[PDB]
Parts: C-alpha cells; structure tokens; sequence
RNA sequence: GCGAAGAACCUUACCAGGUCUUGACAUCCUUUGACCACUCUGGAGACAGAGCUUUCCCGGGACAAAGUGACAGGUGGUGCAUGGUUGUCGUCAGCUCGUGUCGUGAGAUGUUGGGUUAAGUCCCGCAACGAGCGCAACCCUUGAUUUUAGUUGCCAGCAUUUAGUUGGGCACUCUAAAGUGACUGCCGGUGCAAGCCGGAGGAAGGUGGGGAUGACGUCAAAUCAUCAUGCCCCUUAUGACCUGGGCUACACACGUGCUACAAUGGAUGGUACAAAGGGUCGCGAAGCCGCGAGGUGGAGCCAAUCCCAUAAAACCAUUCUCAGUUCGGAUUGUAGGCUGCAACUCGCCUACAUGAAGCCGGAAUCGCUAGUAAUCGUGGAUCAGCAUGCCACGGUGAAUACGU
C-alpha cells in the first residue's frame, strides 16, 4: 500500500488536523523537512548532486 | 535617500553586482555610500547518514545568506534610470525601497 | 569503508550549483518545479547524449541550458525539437521558458557520457573487462590526467555478485583543488541490475 | 633564486647537500667510462661486479685478502694508510696527465 | 604498552589574598561543581576563625599542620607470581603535598559541626597539634609500610 | 591625555580608557565595587597597575560586554595592560614577565554528534 | 532514548465489524463534453436518494462523467540473486608501480636493520635509484592585526532625552571581503644526521585549538519497509474505503537516562553578567483581568531596526538549625487552563490538599588528559498539542598521569 497512501495524503482531509506531510519525491512520512518538502534521504542525494541551491556540506 | 538590499548564497557574484551598482550610480548620479556588510545568516541541517540503522553516524549541511546594503543620497533621474535598468546576475536578489 | 560523493565534497569549494536561483517563501515549489523539469528533459532527450542541465529563474521566466555532446539532435533542422521541448516545458510549468543549447567539445572527458557508453555496451552483452579497458583508453587519449572505472553486480549473469575496477594515471580524491568529475549509471540486464561508476581527474 | 616561500630552505638545501655528497665530480658524466680505478675490490664488490657486467676493463690495488681473478690488471699493494694510496694515485694521475695532452 | 613518557605539569596561580600557590591548591581541592567563589569565601572565613582563636596569622598554622600531616612511606600493590602484595614506597614532593591536601579535605568533610568553615578551621587546628582524623591517616600509612617491609 | 586599550577574554570584550587622575575606577557608568562586589576579582583586575609602581596615578574608565563576571575581569585586565603598554614602551618587559599581554586563546569547544558534549561519550556496555 | 526530527483521530503497515470490484492511483479505447462543489433525507462512517447544477478554450490538446477491456494495485517472500546507501576494525598506516640487480623458476629487493615521528614522518646504514594512491598541504572555524565600508551597528570628545533617545560623527567595539602572520625561522646544549631538552622575540611554539576529509580489504555485517530491481507468489483479494480498538497490556529480567537522599543546603526578598538561533496563512509588545496555568488587546516587524526574551547558577540580607525534617518529591482526591471535530482507553500545564521510597548505594562496571571532566541555564528541527530524547550555544570551571 503506497500509491493509495500517497493519493489519500494528497486529498483534502475530512478534518483539518487529519492532514500530514510526505516527501514529494518518494512518499515517505517520517523525517520530512518542510523548507524543501524532502525526506532526509532524497535531501542528501539531491544535495550531493548539487541541485538544492545554497546548501553545501557543512564543515565548521 | 535610496536604499538597496542585495542577498545571495555566495559573496563573489554578489560583490560583483554591488560594485557594479555603485559604479553605475556614481557614473549617472552624484553620490553613493559604500556597501555595508550586513551579518551573514547560516542555518544547519543534521541528517542521519544511513538508510535504516546507525543513529550515531550523521551529516551536517549548511546554508548561508550574504547581504549588502547601499544608499544613494543625491537622487537624480539618470541615477534612478541607470539603477533600474541594470541586469544583475541570476542568484543575486535585489530589493529597492 | 565508505567514500563521500566527490561532487558533493567540492560544491561551493571549487565547483558551482546546477540551480542558480535565489528564493524565499517560494523555495519548495521552485525546487520541485525544477525537479519535474529535469526529469521530463531527461526522459525526452534520452538518446541525445545530454551531459548537464542548469536552470535559472528571474521574475516569472525560466532559463534552461543543456550542455550536450551532439547539438544536432537537440537543436533540430531549424528549430523543430527545440520548439517542441519549449512548448512542452511551457505547458509543464505555466511560465515563460527560454531554452539555450551548448555543445560539449571533447565529449570523452565527461564522466556521465562515458558511464552511459559503458552501460550501453554492458546492456548489449559486451564483456565488462573489454568495455572498461576501451573506455579508459579513449578517455586517456582524449587528454585526461586520470581515469578510474568500476562495474559492480551479477557480472556476466553469475549467481554471486562482485565488483571489478580499472584505472590509468592518478585520481587524487582527497585533494580539494583537484577537479574530479564523477558519474554513476545503472545497466538494466535480464539477470538483475548493474552499476557503473566513473571518476575522471582532469587537468585542474 | 626564490621559487617557494619556505620549502626551499626546508627541503631543497639538504636535497642538494645529500645529492652532491653521494655524486661527487660525476655531474657531467657524458657516457660510460672507458676505464675504472678501484681502491679495493673487497669493499667495492658492487662497483666491480657492475663494471664486469659492462665488460669494461678495470685497474685496482688489492690486498693479500682480495680477489685478483676479477681484475684484469690487478695491482696488489698496501691499500691501508694514506701515503701509499696517495703516491700510487698521484703516479697514475700524472701519468694520464702526460698522455692526455 | 604505549605511554610515550613524562608529561608537563599544571601551573597554578598564587592566591590574590594569601600570595601562595598551596592556598590555591586547597581551594581547588575543596571546589565542587566549578564553584570557585564558594570555596574561596569558605577558606577566607576559616582563616578568619583561625586568626581569631589562635591569635596568630593563619599561614604559619596551616604550614605547620601540612608539615605535620604529609606522609613519607606509602603502600603500593605489586603483582608477582600471580599474587598481589602490598609493599613500601617513598612519595615524591608533589605526591606528598597531594596526599596531604586530599586527606585534609576528605577528613574535614567528615567532622560534625554546623558549617564548613568551622569544620575546616577545627581540622587545621587539630592537625597543627598532631591530633585528628587526618593525623592518624598518615600514622597507619607509616605503620602499613613497616609491616610489609 | 587618554590612553586606550582593548581587552578580550572568552566572549567578553572590554574598551579600557586611562586618564590621569586620582584612582577612580568606573565600570559601565557604575562604581567598580558596586559592579564587582568580591575582592579577588578586584585584585586580578588591578594586577597590571601593581606589577609596575603606578597604581594610584591613573583613573580607568571601562566599557565591557559579553561573557560572565570573571570574563569581564579578565578582559578589563588585558585592556588596562595594553593601555599601560601604550603609555610608555619601558613597561613592555614587566607586563610581559607576568604574562599580562597574552590574550588568552582557549575558548569553549564544540559539541560533537554521537557524544553528549565536546568529549563526553555515552555509557558503554558489552552486553 | 535504535529506523521513529513528535503513535489520541490521521500517520498505520495490526485487529473487529460495515462496504467495493478496470478499481483509491496511471495510459489508451466508445459516447458526451468542464466535471466537480452546495442544499435537504437516512447512516457510526464509507456510502446511497431528490433539487439548484458544472461557465474548456483555440478538428488539437490537458482536464471531465459514464460502459468495456488491455491492464492497474501489493509496507507479499527471498539483503544468501542485486544496484544504491551505511556500520566496523579505524584517521589504524598501509597498498603498489617504473628502471635496474639477485634467483633454473614461481619470485625477491626497494618496503629488511638501528634511531626518530602523530604518521611508509624523516635520518643513518644497506644493491638499489625514484615515483604514485593513502599521511601531511590545499577547504571551514577560533586566537592577533592592516586596508577598504559606516546602517538597522558603535558613542569619545559635543547639545539633547524615560532613555544612543534626537542632532552629529566612524574615534573605539562590531560587522565582512582582501591580505599579513609560525616555519624548529633564530640562540645554547646534545647527536654523524633526523631529531630531543631548554632560551629569545611574539597574540600565538613545536602538525597553536577544533572540524570536514575514512586508501587496499574484513564480517554471504544492516537495509527487497526511502528508492529501484531478477525471479517467485495474490488478482470478487495478500488489492481498495470506513468507524472503533491496538502499537501505551504487566507476576518479572536487562540497556540508556532524569530527580534526590540536604547546611558548599531549603524557603522569602533584593539584585548583576551571555552566546548561538527562530518568526508572514508567523513572532506576537504596552495596558487591563486572574492566586496561577492563562485570557483580553492589538503596537512593531518580510527584521544588525520589531518580537520570542524572564538566562540560571553566582552575589547580598532575614530565617531554618541536623530532625526522614521548613529534605525528597512519587502517589492519590477535588477544581481548572489550552490545542484540537474529539483528550475514556491515551495529551501537556496550573491551584489547593496528600506527602511513598530514599541517610550516598553489594559483587562489579563506565566516561574523561584542559576551557576538558563536573555543573547551570538557552535555542532549534520534527510539531494544532505533546521530549527527562536528539542536535547546537554560552556561564562557572578542576584533579591527575611515577609508569608498561
Ligand atoms: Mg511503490
Ligand atoms: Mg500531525
Ligand atoms: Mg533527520
Ligand atoms: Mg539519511
Ligand atoms: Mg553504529
Ligand atoms: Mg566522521
Ligand atoms: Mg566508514
Ligand atoms: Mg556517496
Ligand atoms: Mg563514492
Ligand atoms: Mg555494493
Ligand atoms: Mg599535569
Ligand atoms: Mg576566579
Ligand atoms: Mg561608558
Ligand atoms: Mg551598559
Ligand atoms: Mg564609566
Ligand atoms: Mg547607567
Ligand atoms: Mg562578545
Ligand atoms: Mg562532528
Ligand atoms: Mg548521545
Ligand atoms: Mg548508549
Ligand atoms: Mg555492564
Ligand atoms: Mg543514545
Ligand atoms: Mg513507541
Ligand atoms: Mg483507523
Ligand atoms: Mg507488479
Ligand atoms: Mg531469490
Ligand atoms: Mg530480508
Ligand atoms: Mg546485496
Ligand atoms: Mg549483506
Ligand atoms: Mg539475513
Ligand atoms: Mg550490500
Ligand atoms: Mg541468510
Ligand atoms: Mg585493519
Ligand atoms: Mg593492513
Ligand atoms: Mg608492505
Ligand atoms: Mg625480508
Ligand atoms: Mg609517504
Ligand atoms: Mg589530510
Ligand atoms: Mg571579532
Ligand atoms: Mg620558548
Ligand atoms: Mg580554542
Ligand atoms: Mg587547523
Ligand atoms: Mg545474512
Ligand atoms: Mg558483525
Ligand atoms: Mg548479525
Ligand atoms: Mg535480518
Ligand atoms: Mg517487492
Ligand atoms: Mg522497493
Ligand atoms: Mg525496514
Ligand atoms: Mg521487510
Ligand atoms: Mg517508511
Ligand atoms: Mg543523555
Ligand atoms: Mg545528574
Ligand atoms: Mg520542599
Ligand atoms: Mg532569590
Ligand atoms: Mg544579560
Ligand atoms: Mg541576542
Ligand atoms: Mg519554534
Ligand atoms: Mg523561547
Ligand atoms: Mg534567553
Ligand atoms: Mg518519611
Ligand atoms: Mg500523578
Ligand atoms: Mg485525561
Ligand atoms: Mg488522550
Ligand atoms: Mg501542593
Ligand atoms: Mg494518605
Ligand atoms: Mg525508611
Ligand atoms: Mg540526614
Ligand atoms: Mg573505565
Ligand atoms: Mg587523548
Ligand atoms: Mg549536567
Ligand atoms: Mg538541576
Ligand atoms: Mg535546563
Ligand atoms: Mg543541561
Ligand atoms: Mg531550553
Ligand atoms: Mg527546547
Ligand atoms: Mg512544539
Ligand atoms: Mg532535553
Ligand atoms: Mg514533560
Ligand atoms: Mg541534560
Ligand atoms: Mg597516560
Ligand atoms: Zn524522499
């Protein structure tokens, strides 16, 4: 059950608090950052590719 | 009496844009106050490195915003026209008040 | 032990981002529009030997540059393929899209292209050793300072998977001012799935 | 004179020192020598073997405990002390001086 | 087994009031949770009590007590033939003062008065007269070394 | 008629200014016994004026911010030492002999992931 | 305290009951082209039944209702068929090549030996002379300083104000771009040398402090549940929708933590000193109301400007006076506050009452070499609400290392 999960998450919920967030590339429910709408794994790989502007590996 | 704020993710292209704006304003106008470096703002994102296990292995990423502020004191039609007609690079964001 | 993505280690150090736009309060939607654009361009110009796509934004205006090996397939006879792509991208983004085309000279010095080549030979049932060695030969005679390739998977349809790698010259991965290009592509075999990794150390 | 900020002083100077100490006066060796002079074939077995591999004739003073068959113009004498070695070497050298002119 | 040799030693500072390093070491030994000010004020109050009661400066009283409770011999464990035995050994000067201060504070915390300034002052005064808990701690240490000599 | 110094310690920075006078110390428009109610801190602050024999010839007015009270005092001490160094070159050995010109370089370290502090590590168990 | 950077409903994959079958989600087909939204009736809801109803544009296209397939759909199995990503030894110091020599040959030497180093780091020897990937350097940050630049930052000499406030100025801090600066560079001793012990100057001295950086290989190590994928299975069900429950159970054993067992302390009153961060469907001031959690109110802010924002330990007075207590706070009774459709199972917070164990912990076992350990607060991600967890920030600030 994954396409049904994604479709139900995209639909308008019955109540406002029913709504949750999923990663927009892979429909993953946990660990979704909401500046990027990306889960941690997709975030990491896209950041390594260089396709997320501004972000770079943090040395400090 | 004219304020310009420039923001970008790196200081090289933004330095070029600020210096170019100052040059054009000096050419077509009368006065300008040098670009004041506003503090950069950085945000940190810590992410688990593995796919399933291994809490103790992580990875930090960062995102920095660099800012500059410019003032033109003697505003003239030529200065405003030249400043508005500039073509700044993509990735540098300009805000004129 | 694991290695860090060589491109990720050099973004912001000696390399540059592929998405050169700045945004606030419109960052996630811009990012995902860019992802959709990249995927649709990658699915259309598949056999055009496309090396790099870069996207910029300025005031409801999307500029796309496609570094490709052979622009004749991308830039059509007089603008057929380019205008089809531009119209489709307009319908995909609901913005004004301008498409710019450049040609990669010395296409054997780019890692993605050679990885595509090796994956294509491996899908066509060519021995992995032959493809790896010949790709190394061409890349070195193209003017590189270092080449390294590996192919990993069920090599030759065996029951147990393994990896084989070859190299020529030097590839200093720990040096930050070294300019290593890197690419990984999958070959779709009837026995499973094979992975091809290429490091190219150029002059810089 | 200066090409490195400090790596010159750090590395290059000792590099030349050690290299010239090992090399000596052969910094302009154009080709292979036409002859060799050996103080003794025992302590310099590597040199005499290498010369033998090249079929180059050799001349050398030896002791009572050296190998004379390897040298085709062997001249046993007392290679210890200083005066005898200096005298033999000076004789051979001013001999080549009077003929190379 | 590794250790690559002798190491540097810490450089404490003389106390701002009683210009000696040993007062600083005592204050550090009484410190808890990085609260320098509390132990520093406690020591100043204890020396006030000492000067009030005895009538002389507290520094020479403190030095007499420390000279009276510094050890000479101590018991150390040696593993030979698969068995561990206690053996005599002589302390260096640094370890001598370290053991003196350690025992002073340890047996001053175990007295039975209301505050800590009183406990420290009474322990110091007892040690200056060859009596107290800290004094007997070095008496048996001398005894324990002899019984295993 | 004014000798200036800048002191730093931890995250504290102090603008010290020194003017001929009577010995009146002023800290942040507040008295130096009201700002510092302890005594050893005052001793460490006036170490630079005691190392040389110029304790009562000067007034110091300071302007400190950042860090805590001991950091306040250390920054003040460094600033007054540098101001005295500006007053006369011949003070340079003495202030160097007590280490009052060194800006203390040790600052709080960094928290590392997988650890509970800079170096503190979780409790370990084989089983 | 592992996936889980947020389980009341949703998440949810599990269970009970109620429903669906080209389908909740995609392409093509055949007729219609804007369908959806809204009102009322029944139902726990999914769903059914009537009316207003749906406004494509320029034969194209993406949307849209009906009927039918071709097909879709599996968080179903195998990580021992795989790609990708990661752990571990371990930031341990290794892994090799070219040209020569020694071996009948596979091979060997360099890379062995003695010292030194954080290090195959370097020196001296030696039939080898060199080089490459690993070490080191290039990148980030911190400690000193120069130039360029002075607003929203700073206020010294000047007038002003509840106030750096207003005028005025970049002097000083500060901010951030480009440079300088440290190299055993100089001195003494020691050594054949590398190096070692001390000394000068200097903000800094021996890779100054700390990051990112993880070679060749090991464990058929972890993950078919982030993703993708060969092969094997289901297809009026192992797919799909809903309401309720469960993941929070409780004789017990283990792992990681928080709070204490009090006088270096408890209660009451007064009163100083930070850094790093977050804020536009958001942060939310003043004033007023409440014992309190909070309510009301709406200022200033797309922010070096406004808000979160009270720092707490520390310090100063009065009191308690060694007592299972003016310690400790579990547990329980009543009355409330917020978020949310909804707080019973099962949220967090407050007021009054109640006041358990606990007197420093057995055999044993863990972390840490300096701004470290120890201790005190602060912010952030996830997030309507919910952390003693995780990730970062500063305040105060030690003891010890003879030695293998
Ligand atoms: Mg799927
Ligand atoms: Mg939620
Ligand atoms: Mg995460
Ligand atoms: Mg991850
Ligand atoms: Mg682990
Ligand atoms: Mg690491
Ligand atoms: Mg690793
Ligand atoms: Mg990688
Ligand atoms: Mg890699
Ligand atoms: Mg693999
Ligand atoms: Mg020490
Ligand atoms: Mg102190
Ligand atoms: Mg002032
Ligand atoms: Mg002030
Ligand atoms: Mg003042
Ligand atoms: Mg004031
Ligand atoms: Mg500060
Ligand atoms: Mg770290
Ligand atoms: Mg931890
Ligand atoms: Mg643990
Ligand atoms: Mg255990
Ligand atoms: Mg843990
Ligand atoms: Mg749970
Ligand atoms: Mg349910
Ligand atoms: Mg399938
Ligand atoms: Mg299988
Ligand atoms: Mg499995
Ligand atoms: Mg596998
Ligand atoms: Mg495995
Ligand atoms: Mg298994
Ligand atoms: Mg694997
Ligand atoms: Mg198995
Ligand atoms: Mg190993
Ligand atoms: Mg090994
Ligand atoms: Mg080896
Ligand atoms: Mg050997
Ligand atoms: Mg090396
Ligand atoms: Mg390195
Ligand atoms: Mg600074
Ligand atoms: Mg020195
Ligand atoms: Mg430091
Ligand atoms: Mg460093
Ligand atoms: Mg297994
Ligand atoms: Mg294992
Ligand atoms: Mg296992
Ligand atoms: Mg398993
Ligand atoms: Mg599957
Ligand atoms: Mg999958
Ligand atoms: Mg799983
Ligand atoms: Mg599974
Ligand atoms: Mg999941
Ligand atoms: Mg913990
Ligand atoms: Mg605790
Ligand atoms: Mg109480
Ligand atoms: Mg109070
Ligand atoms: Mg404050
Ligand atoms: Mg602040
Ligand atoms: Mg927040
Ligand atoms: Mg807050
Ligand atoms: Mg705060
Ligand atoms: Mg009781
Ligand atoms: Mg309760
Ligand atoms: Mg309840
Ligand atoms: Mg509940
Ligand atoms: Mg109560
Ligand atoms: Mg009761
Ligand atoms: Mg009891
Ligand atoms: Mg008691
Ligand atoms: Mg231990
Ligand atoms: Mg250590
Ligand atoms: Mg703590
Ligand atoms: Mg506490
Ligand atoms: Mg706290
Ligand atoms: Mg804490
Ligand atoms: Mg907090
Ligand atoms: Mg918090
Ligand atoms: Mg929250
Ligand atoms: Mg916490
Ligand atoms: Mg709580
Ligand atoms: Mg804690
Ligand atoms: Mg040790
Ligand atoms: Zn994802």
């Amino acid at each position: 059950a994954k396409k049904s999960m994604i479709a139900k998450q995209k639909r308008t919920p019955k109540y406002a608090v029913q709504a949750y967030t999923r990663c927009e590339r892979c429909g993953r429910p946990h660990s979704v950052i909401r500046k990027f709408k990306l889960c941690r794994i997709c975030f990491r790989e896209l950041a390594y590719k260089g396709q997320i502007p501004g972000v770079k590996k943090a040395s400090w | 009496k004219i304020r310009i704020r420039l923001k970008a993710y790196d200081h090289r292209i933004l330095d070029q844009s600020a210096e170019k704006i100052v040059e054009t304003a000096k050419r077509s106008g009368a006065s300008v106050s040098g670009p004041i470096p506003l503090p950069t703002e950085k945000s940190i994102y810590t992410v688990l490195r593995a796919v399933h296990k291994y809490k103790d292995s992580r990875e930090q990423f960062e995102m920095r915003t660099h800012k500059r502020l410019i003032d033109i004191v003697n505003p003239t039609p030529q200065t405003v026209d030249s400043l508005m007609r500039l073509d700044l690079p993509s990735g540098v964001d300009i805000e004129i008040k | 032990g694991q290695k860090v993505h060589p491109i990720g280690m050099r973004i912001g150090v000696i390399r540059d981002w592929d998405s050169k736009w700045y945004a606030e309060k419109d960052y996630a939607d811009f990012l995902h529009e860019d992802l959709r654009i990249r995927d649709y361009v990658a699915k259309r110009l598949s056999d055009a030997s496309v090396s790099r796509v870069e996207i910029e934004r300025a005031a409801n205006r999307v500029n796309i540059t496609i570094h490709t090996a052979k622009p004749g397939m991308v830039i059509g006879k007089g603008g057929s393929e380019v205008e089809a792509l531009r119209k489709n991208l307009n319908e995909l983004t609901q913005k004004r899209v301008h498409i710019n085309i450049v040609e990669i000279k010395r296409a054997d010095l780019d890692a993605k292209l050679v990885a595509e080549n090796i994956a294509r030979q491996l899908e066509g049932r060519v021995s992995f050793r032959r493809a790896q060695k010949q790709a190394i030969q061409r890349t070195m005679r193209a003017g590189a300072k270092g080449i390294k390739t590996q192919v990993s998977g069920r090599l030759g349809g065996a029951d147990i998977a393994r990896a084989e790698h070859y190299s020529e010259g030097t590839v200093p991965l720990h040096t930050l001012r070294a300019d290593i290009d890197y690419a990984w592509e999958e070959a779709d075999t009837t026995y499973g799935k094979l992975g091809v990794k290429v490091w190219i150390y150029r002059g810089e | 004179f200066e090409v490195l900020p400090k790596k010159e002083v750090v590395l290059l100077k000792k590099e030349q020192e050690k290299l010239e100490r090992f090399l000596g006066g052969i910094k302009d060796m154009k080709g292979l020598p036409d002859a060799l002079f050996i103080v003794d074939p025992r302590k310099e077995r590597i040199a005499v073997a290498e010369a033998r591999k090249l079929h180059i004739p050799i001349i050398g003073i030896v002791d009572t405990n050296c190998d004379p068959d390897e040298i085709d113009y062997v001249i046993p004498a007392n290679d210890d002390a200083i005066r005898a070695v200096k005298l033999l070497t000076a004789k051979m050298a001013d001999a080549i001086i009077e003929v190379n002119q | 087994m590794p250790r690559k040799g002798p190491v540097a030693k810490r450089d404490v500072l003389p106390d701002p009031i009683y210009n000696s390093k040993l007062v600083t070491r005592l204050i550090n030994k009484m410190m808890v949770d990085g609260k320098r000010g509390k132990s520093q004020a406690i020591l100043y109050s204890a020396f006030d009590i000492i000067a009030q009661e005895t009538g002389k400066d507290p520094m020479e009283v403190f030095e007499q007590a420390m000279k009276n409770i510094m050890p000479l011999l101590e018991v150390k464990a040696r593993r030979v033939g698969g068995a561990n035995y206690q053996v005599p050994i002589e302390v260096r000067a640094d370890r001598r003062s370290t053991l003196g201060l350690r025992w002073l504070v340890n047996y001053a915390r175990l007295r039975g008065e209301k505050t800590m300034e009183v406990r420290v002052a009474r322990e110091i005064m007892d040690a200056a007269n060859n009596t107290g808990a800290s004094v007997k701690k070095r008496e048996d240490t001398h005894k324990m070394a002899d019984a295993n000599r | 008629v004014q000798y200036y110094g800048t002191g730093r310690r931890k995250s504290s920075v102090a603008r010290v200014r020194l003017v001929p006078g009577d010995g009146k110390i002023v800290i942040n428009n507040r008295d130096w016994e009201d700002y510092i109610p302890f005594a050893a801190l005052r001793e460490v602050i006036k170490q630079p004026l005691v190392a040389t024999e110029t304790l009562g010839n000067y007034d110091v007015l300071v302007n400190v911010h950042g860090g805590g009270y001991t950091g306040q005092a250390g920054a003040i001490r460094h600033g007054v030492a540098r101001a005295l160094l500006q007053v006369a070159p011949e003070y340079r050995p003495a202030l160097k002999s007590a280490g009052l010109l060194t800006r203390d370089p040790r600052m709080k370290e960094r928290k590392k992931y997988g650890l509970k502090g800079a170096r503190r590590a979780p409790q370990f168990s084989k089983r």
